């Protein structure tokens, strides 16, 4: 859904089509009909809604945390994950304990409100399955 | 308002330091300038002494040398010879 | 008529003074890692999973996954573990270092800090049980704990790390310890804080691009306000495989923080003595 | 208008907090059209913020 | 194990004889104490006991209503337990006409000291508040005892009478036309940034929705303003770092028709609410939503 | 001396026996037989007479 | 003045956080501690008028 918006109808069907497989615990499955519509669209502007008060709310700490770590550490992890990132000794510039705090405190509430649009609610958790896997044994909840 | 945000140890005789220095104004009176910035300055070489978590004077009837605090040893000198250059 | 019981015997020899140190713990929160009528001892608590290379947060996601049971009755050759269903009352016991008070949540948390059954090898490592904003504070704290390590070295981030350590709550101070050891941050923790990290520095540039695109449409008139933000925020300071390859990231760095994003009640206090090490509350699962 | 804060004593004891004006306030106004010339003299209105 | 142990069908609750009467008829001794019955043993509802200072207790008195533990930010009595009604007088939802007359019905020491503490901290509203559950019971004294029930229904000793939850009238929310044979009902808190100070709004809705992200979506529609508000501050006003618009939390279900309109009386002043017959309590934590 | 007197008042509380006197079926008592009610917690049960 | 008047009575300065003089306003406390020893009874405090 994000994706479609603005660019190119082409390319457009070629992200659907490698977006829509996927691979999970050795099989495949194809997710039927991804038809963009209203239903898609008033996620999408939540979505926004709140990459935007997180891009808004985090502090130059946390910001800095990654391209700082780069200077010193070193891993598969680390270059896997700067990879992603725009290519561009100090101390601290200013340091407030209880402003991080309420800055971290309410970026919570906003990763809670990201999380939740991709969560989906817990019907079952099981502990017994049969050994052909047709069946198991579930506490419900919800 | 930097004093207010610095995580201090103790926060109790900081924030005593805090109120006398947001507490000082000049009352237009020419000859009191002097005692009222001197009484800021104290309390601000107190804050910054605490900062940097070095000793401070403790004996009774007595009270905290004004100095620059871990000021370089050459702009220390040059602010001495601009003060005589005033005086 | 009995009531359905976990049994677990011990694979060691008991002296008296074990076993009478046993029955003390008569009523505490004991987790267990899988749903099974016969276990050892082994099993019990949190010793199993302890580790040199790793710390609190893999405790609190293997802590998510365990079955929560309470110590029923102690005998000779065997122990009786009772697990709890949703929507009945039981009796606690207040191990955590802080008191209750009726109306309290409570969740659990591993232990941060007498000891209890040194066998061999093997000790009764019982979690922490905690009201929701104490263990609230104590998250936050310890990750932007975590977020100074790399600026350990001046003394002002030593004030802010010693200011962040000591936490109070009602009538009673302590001291959480520091995830920084040896100057070092353990794998987990430094997980935690380069997801953070990834997901704020992601978001930032990933936004404005769909924000100008959709608050044309928008007829709440907010998205267009989320956009001035951004450009305020911006003043202060592409292959589409690539923009794919950003949000997939952005998503599975925002999953890899759900363990300390969130989390859940266990049990709801109504009953304290004041005795107060215990307390009776009713069973959220 | 310009009286003290209350102090904790008189707001948990005694009397009702005393009431400020009220939000919505009655104004009048002069209204001049220019299309076609028109002026409205004295028009009550009530004007709130 | 045998055939015939696993056949044999449960044990009823009710026809074997209690503890006290088996050990008086293992030793065949006379009590005065008449024991063969004993009161509450099949009652399923969990019920707690609070103790509260009688200024607090006022349209408390009859059963039905919804008790709210607060936080007074002190160590004397740390806690306070206030009802919804209490509540009514900082919510701008309530009425001037209603504000006034249960203003003027809470005119004691311990319920202005309980608007003082509410008002005083820097907190929002709903992080100094925790739900306990209604309460059915009064005993009336310098400090009366209320008993609270925190998961069933509502009734009496011999469940002869089943008691409803009162809502005061400004309170209550709906946003369906045609209920749903099986509602829930929730308690909203939600937050208008105002230039001065934050202005809360109390709500209790009544929806035969479940899922939470379609309730939310449903929220988000009814509290665009709010919302807007929450964004227009967060402009305006750096370094205030506000968080939620507002707070969802779950406490109860009950059916559509058991749903009424009716007034509660205290020293001959009416108030009106609205009234759930059969109403079960299940409560939930707050959950935030923007 | 300052130019005024002052009065001092004092409580002192004793602690006394009392006597009580009461004429023959001065009042009557109705009772019924006790009763027991309930109470569950896990770990213990109470019953109130 | 406060300070030579409290030394001279021989009262400490009192210090309350907001909350506690709500508190101490509206239920009290028993702010005064115990002697190390009493030979006699409860203290008669006498009042002045």
């Amino acid at each position: 859904g994000l994706f479609s918006l603005d660019r190119s109808y082409e390319e457009v069907k070629a992200a659907v089509q490698q977006l829509q497989t996927i691979t999970f615990r050795d099989a495949t499955f194809t997710i039927p009909d991804p038809v963009i519509d209203q239903h898609l669209l008033i996620d999408m502007k939540t979505a926004c809604l709140s990459m935007s008060m997180v891009a808004n709310l985090a502090s130059e700490l946390t910001m800095t945390y990654v391209r700082k770590l780069a200077l010193e550490d070193s891993s598969m992890l680390l270059v896997k994950c700067q990879e992603l990132l725009m290519r561009l000794p100090a101390r601290p510039q200013h340091v407030s304990p209880d402003d991080e705090i309420a800055r971290l405190s309410a970026l919570f509430v906003m990763l809670r409100q990201l999380d939740d649009l991709i969560r989906e609610q817990v019907v079952f958790t099981v502990c017994d399955v049969s050994p052909d896997n047709k069946s198991a044994t579930c506490i419900f909840k919800g | 308002r930097r004093g207010y945000t610095y995580p201090f140890g103790d926060r109790g005789k900081a924030r005593d330091h805090l109120a006398v220095l947001d507490r000082t104004e000049f009352d237009t009176d020419v000859r009191h300038d002097a005692e009222i910035v001197e009484r800021a300055l104290v309390s601000a070489v107190i804050l910054a002494k605490m900062s940097v978590r070095e000793t401070l004077v403790t004996a009774i009837g007595q009270t905290e040398p004004i100095a620059f605090v871990h000021l370089k040893d050459t702009e220390v000198q040059r602010i001495e010879e601009n003060l005589e250059g005033v005086r | 008529a009995m009531e359905a019981n976990i049994f677990c015997t011990f694979d060691h020899k008991l002296s008296i003074a074990d076993v009478g140190k046993l029955t003390k713990l008569v009523a505490a929160v004991v987790p267990i890692p899988q749903r099974l009528h016969l276990i050892k001892h082994y099993q019990l608590g949190l010793h199993q999973f302890v580790d040199h290379t790793r710390g609190y947060v893999r405790l609190r996601g293997l802590l998510r996954n365990m079955t929560l049971t309470l110590m029923r009755r102690v005998e000779g050759n065997q122990i009786l573990l009772h697990v709890p269903t949703h929507g009945l009352l039981y009796t606690v016991l207040n191990t955590g270092p802080v008191t209750w008070e009726k109306g309290d949540a409570l969740c659990v948390l591993p232990p941060l800090f007498e000891n209890l059954l040194t066998l061999g090898q093997w000790e009764l490592v019982l979690p922490w049980i905690v009201p929701m904003p104490l263990a609230l504070e104590i998250n936050q704290r310890l990750l932007i704990m975590g977020l100074f390590s790399l600026d350990r070295s001046y003394e002002e981030v030593k004030a802010a790390v010693q200011q962040l350590q000591t936490i109070t709550f009602r009538d009673a101070t302590f001291t959480i310890p520091d995830p920084v050891i040896d100057q070092h941050l353990l794998i987990d923790m430094k997980t935690a804080c380069l997801s953070m990290s990834m997901v704020a520095n992601l978001a930032s540039e990933l936004t404005m691009t769909y924000v100008r695109k959709l608050a044309l449409e928008d007829s709440s008139m907010l998205l267009v306000k989320c956009q001035e933000l951004l450009m305020r925020l911006d003043r202060e300071r592409v292959s589409p495989d690539d923009e794919i390859a950003r949000l997939s990231a952005l998503f599975v760095m925002l999953r890899q923080l759900d363990d300390l994003i969130r989390e859940q009640v266990v049990f709801t206090v109504c009953d304290v003595s004041p005795d107060n090490k215990s307390a009776t509350c009713i069973f959220k699962g | 208008r310009e009286r003290s804060a209350p102090k904790p004593q008189e707001l948990l004891f005694g009397p009702r907090n005393e009431s400020g004006p009220p939000a919505e306030q009655t104004w009048y106004a002069d209204v001049v059209r220019c299309v076609r010339a028109q002026v409205d003299l004295g028009v009550e209105v009530r004007a709130a913020r | 194990m045998d055939a015939r142990a696993v056949a044999k069908r449960p044990r009823d609750p009710a026809d074997e004889d209690n503890e006290l009467v088996t050990a008086l008829k293992a030793k065949r001794e006379v009590n005065t104490i008449s024991v063969r019955y004993l009161y509450h043993a099949d009652h399923q509802a969990l019920t707690a006991r609070f103790f509260v200072p009688e200024g607090l207790v006022e349209f408390e008195a009859q059963p039905g209503a919804l008790l709210i533990r607060m936080e007074t930010g002190c160590d004397s009595p740390r806690h306070l337990y206030i009802s919804l009604y209490l509540l009514g007088i900082r919510a701008s939802n309530v009425s001037a006409s209603t504000r006034c007359l249960l203003e003027s019905v809470y005119t004691a020491s311990a319920a202005r000291a309980a608007l003082q503490w509410l008002d005083l901290g820097p907190h929002l509203l709903h992080r100094r508040l925790e739900t306990l559950g209604c309460v059915k019971t009064v005993s009336l004294g310098i400090t009366s005892l209320l008993t609270c029930v925190m998961r069933g229904y509502l009734y009496n000793t011999l469940k002869t009478e089943v008691f409803a939850l009162m809502i005061p009238k400004d309170m209550y929310l709906t946003w369906e036309e045609t209920r749903g044979r099986l509602q829930y009902v929730y308690l909203i808190i939600v937050y208008d940034y105002d230039g001065p100070e934050t202005r809360p709004g109390i709500y209790v809705l009544t929806s035969s929705i479940a899922h939470w992200q379609t309730l939310v979506d449903v929220a988000r529609g009814k509290f665009a303003r709010e919302r807007c508000s929450f964004v227009n501050r967060r402009i305006t006003r750096p370094r205030q770092i506000p968080l939620c618009t507002g707070v969802i939390q779950k406490l109860g279900w009950c059916l559509a028709d058991d749903i009424h309109t009716s007034f509660l009386v205290h020293k001959e002043l009416k108030l009106s609410v609205v009234r759930l017959d059969n109403f079960s309590v299940e409560l939930g934590d707050f959950r935030e939503f923007v | 001396h300052p130019g005024f007197a002052l009065t001092a008042v004092r409580t002192d509380t004793f602690e006394v026996d009392m006597l009580l006197y009461s004429g023959k079926s001065c009042t009557s008592v109705i009772i019924n037989n006790p009763i027991v009610t309930k109470e569950e917690r896990d770990i213990s049960t109470t019953y109130h007479v | 003045v406060d300070r030579w008047i409290r030394h001279a009575a021989g009262v400490e300065r009192p210090q309350l956080l907001d909350t506690e003089t709500i508190s101490m306003l509206t239920f009290g406390s028993m702010s005064e501690r115990n002697a190390a020893a009493t030979v006699h009874g409860q203290k008669a405090a006498c009042e002045l008028i």
